[PDB]
């Protein structure tokens, strides 16, 4: 189960 | 007021980077009070809600964000991550592909998309998408470390040293900034990281479980302080997502039924549903109690059931592997919790009291590598159900086609009865090995293999082609059943040379590194009449390995590749090799047990990590100290001696052949009694109240 990246919207 | 909500949204992003998730959630919601239609706050909030395991509430906000802005690329990508964690891979792909449609240069989305291809087995596409993300965002720890593992999987050693430098550089920076490292704990064993970095990597992945259990607000459990409620029996809970057709069951499926019911009450907690295999069937029937926790998704309720069963020792058999629900252990429903068998390394976490190992695998001087206390087994912590699963391999017979012991091999439950029906069976005293001459019967078996026939009958006995076990009895092929026919295994089935030494390694390719292949190349150059036997896992790694072997001067025909075979065929065809060359970077723990059961010597060079010392531990228990190398030069010398001194090879092969039975390596009955003695040491220690201490003795 490869991890993912969440995006922080500014 | 979108301006004030924007300030709150940026502040929440900052708190989010610092690990203050609770405050980030409070700030995102406050921004949604000041600006209800804040699509960015909805998405950012859903991300942290996902970190806390509140996936259904996260999806609700992701969709609320996309109702506001139908072209919100960040929302689709983030929502894709929540759908993937929810096992909805098609839904994640549609989200990822929609995000990249809106923003072609969305680095995160390409990396997230690459994760699906990686988990799917489409490594070349994962590499392509990870490189795209790094091309758009060269500073991308997640995309770089997962790309590094993709290259490890396919044995692409392109700029390996520099790649390792940057990996270690990325982890050190992440550990310094108190960010979750991008290298997985299971994969850390493969990279030149310090033992401190490996434990730190584990420690921070173990802390993730708290984020998912803190929102549960559960109080600590009251644990039993005696065995009166369980009629003087110690209640042991085995937690595993692998009660079925999985290597772990292939190792310990007999242990539950072999526990002494006078002193122990065994509880098996499945984190996975029933897959319909006999492995699952066996454990469910032989355990005193079988609890399918896959039906209880909530860790709070699931943890309650464990505590409400009165468990004294809870055993973690997953570590940081697929299917693990370590949140159950973070809640500590049992007074004593121990790692065992499933995971080759430290949890790095607080809740795990012990790790079940041995003096060889985890000598006391390396206690700093583990967060848990060392609990030593008498000989080796490892174990396999080979004696119960593959009894037909306890004896063998060969065909003198000219006397080799691994060119044409016959195995079977009715082998002696079949040999007794032949008038010209000879014996070679070693248990001695019977030899069938090159008679009419011998030509008939050879004809079947060459002609590719499935099986023949001789004197009423069925003789099965080893390559066609699935067409004969699929249960036999998976190890669920014992094959009831006499099976024929020949080097000719796999293109192996009839008159050359065969060094084998059926480990997964990612365990090989440039130094390891260089050792094997040195061994092949020193033993001219030899070849290397490797597994096609993944198949796209075959050309990669060849090229490097080609650079080192070995022709392409010196390295023979075979496809992945059913369990029974994998363990049975190990009889065709002369020696097994273990991988020093990460030992093949289950693979070593399979090779040892086949009577094949294994050469190993124990490192410092637990994963690199299991092979040495197995041989130490088997009683073959001459196969353990202290450095690379001794590793090569030991291998070259087995391939050129055929008298020494015969002696070492007979040693493994005999001691696999006479030594405790495969004796599950003895292993269970020794494990029970260790369990009681832990409880006796707990009865006094002492904190978990080393059981090295
Ligand atoms: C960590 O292992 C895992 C983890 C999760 C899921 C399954 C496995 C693994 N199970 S195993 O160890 O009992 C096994 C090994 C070999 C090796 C050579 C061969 O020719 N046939 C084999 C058949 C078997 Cl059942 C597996 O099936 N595979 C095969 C596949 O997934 O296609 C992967 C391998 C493990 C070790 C060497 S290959």
């Amino acid at each position: 189960e490869t991890g993912t990246t969440n995006t922080a919207t500014t | 007021c979108p301006t004030h909500a924007d300030s709150l949204n940026n502040l929440a992003n900052i708190k989010r980077e610092q690990g203050n998730i609770e405050e980030a959630v409070r700030l995102y919601r406050k921004a949604l009070e000041v600006f209800p239609e804040f699509a960015a706050a909805h998405s950012n909030l859903a991300s942290v809600l996902q970190q806390q395991g509140k996936l259904q509430e996260a999806l609700m906000h992701y969709k609320e964000a996309i109702r506001i802005s139908p072209t919100f690329a960040d929302a689709y990508s983030n929502m894709g991550n929540t759908l993937k964690e929810m096992q909805d891979v098609q839904g994640a792909l549609q989200c990822y592909t929609r995000a990249i449609q809106i923003n072609p240069a969305f680095a995160d989305a390409h990396s997230n998309l690459a994760s699906i291809h990686k988990d799917s087995g489409n490594i070349p596409e994962a590499i392509a998408s990870y490189r795209t993300a790094l091309k758009l965002k060269p500073d991308f720890p997640d995309a770089y470390c997962n790309l590094a593992h993709c290259l490890q999987i396919v044995c692409d050693w392109t700029d390996y040293d520099e790649r390792m430098k940057k990996l270690v550089s990325i982890v050190a920076d992440q550990l310094e900034k108190n960010r979750l490292p991008s290298v997985h704990p299971h994969h850390s064993m493969l990279y030149p990281l310090s033992h401190g970095f490996r434990k730190a990597i584990a420690e921070r992945h173990g802390n993730l479980c708290l984020d998912k259990i803190n929102v549960l607000h559960k109080p600590p459990y009251e644990h039993p302080k005696d065995l009166k409620l369980s009629d003087g029996r110690l209640r042991v809970g085995y937690v595993s997502s692998d009660f079925g057709n999985h290597p772990t069951s292939h190792l310990m499926q007999s242990i539950p039924g072999m526990h002494n019911p006078d002193k122990f009450e065994v509880f098996c907690y499945a984190l996975s549903p029933d897959d319909g295999t006999n492995f699952r069937v066996k454990v469910m029937a032989e355990a005193n109690h079988f609890i399918d926790l896959s039906q209880i998704p909530c860790n709070g309720k699931a943890a309650d059931r464990i505590h409400q069963d009165g468990i004294h020792i809870l055993v973690n058999m997953n570590g940081y592997t697929k299917g693990a629900r370590n949140e159950l252990f973070a809640l500590r429903p049992a007074p004593i919790q121990a790692m065992w068998l499933g995971y080759p390394g430290t949890s790095g976490a607080l809740f795990m009291d012990y790790i079940i190992t041995d003096q060889e695998t985890s000598p006391a001087e390396v206690a700093e590598q583990y967060s848990e206390k060392l609990a030593y087994m008498p000989h080796t912590f490892f174990i396999g159900d080979h004696a119960n699963m593959f009894p037909h391999l306890k004896k063998k017979a060969v065909i003198d086609f000219k006397i080799y012991d691994n060119r044409i091999v016959l195995n079977g439950i009715d082998l002696k009865a079949f040999l007794d029906s032949l008038p010209d069976v000879k014996i070679v005293k070693m248990l001695n090995m019977p030899v069938i001459p090159m008679n009419t019967i011998a030509e008939a078996v050879i004809e079947m293999i060459n002609r590719g026939q499935i099986q023949i009958t001789i004197n009423g006995f069925s003789i099965s082609n080893g390559l066609a076990t699935t067409q004969i009895n699929n249960k036999a092929a998976t190890g669920e059943e014992v094959p009831r026919t006499i099976i024929v295994t020949t080097r000719s089935q796999y293109g192996l040379p009839e008159d050359a030494i065969v060094y084998c390694n059926f480990n997964q390719l990612y365990k090989i590194d440039p130094s390891t292949l260089q050792m094997w190349a040195n061994i092949l150059k020193r033993v001219p009449n030899s070849v290397l036997w490797l597994l096609r896992f993944p198949a796209v790694g075959e050309p990669n390995i060849q090229q490097y072997a080609q650079n080192m001067g070995l022709p392409q025909n010196r390295i023979i590749f075979s496809p992945v075979a059913p369990k029974e065929e994998h363990v049975r065809r190990g009889q065709l090799a002369d020696v097994c060359l273990d991988t020093p970077l990460c030992n093949g723990h289950t693979t070593g047990m399979d090779v040892l059961w086949a009577g094949t010597p294994m050469v190993t060079m124990p490192g410092e990590t637990l994963a690199s010392r299991v092979a040495a531990s197995q041989l130490t228990c088997l009683g073959c100290l001459e196969l353990i190398a202290k450095n690379r030069q001794e590793y090569e010398d030991i291998a070259v001696k087995l391939g050129t001194d055929l008298e020494y090879l015969k002696k070492v092969r007979g040693k493994v052949w005999k001691q696999r039975i006479s030594s405790p390596l495969f004796n599950t009955k003895q292993y269970t009694m020794e494990l029970e003695r260790l369990y009681l040491q832990m409880w006796e220690h707990y009865a006094a109240g002492n904190k978990p201490d080393h059981m090295i003795k």
